[PDB]
């Protein structure tokens, strides 16, 4: 039971860590989007970064 | 002689036209600088990593 309790606590800490992985309101890892697109050139063509949900 | 003397009015008019175009070119300097800054704003706002306040 002590091992199970520790396991459940570490599991909840994973949720906290993933939800806090934001830089000024945007995240590539919290699961809230499928991708972020950054500018690649002056015409506005995108540099895609696929989201990796943690 | 009267024809040669009336060329002074022609020269005054052509100089007036050069002055009018000069003022337009000064305003055009302003406007092309503004358009370059505006393109910089639109280019930055098309990035989707911006939060709402930056947009």
């Amino acid at each position: 039971n002590a091992l199970k309790s520790d396991f459940d606590s570490l599991r909840d800490q994973i949720t906290k860590a993933a939800s806090n992985a934001k830089f000024n309101g945007v995240s590539i890892a919290d699961g809230t989007t499928t991708k972020l697109s950054f500018l690649a050139n002056s015409d506005g063509s995108a540099f895609t970064v696929t989201a990796k949900t943690l | 002689s009267a024809t040669a003397g009336s060329m002074n009015a022609v020269k005054d008019s052509l100089q007036r036209g050069q002055s009018t175009i000069d003022v337009a070119l000064a305003a055009g300097d302003t406007i092309t600088d503004l358009l370059g800054k505006m393109k910089e704003k639109a280019l930055a706002a098309s990035d989707t990593s911006l939060n709402t306040a930056s947009f």
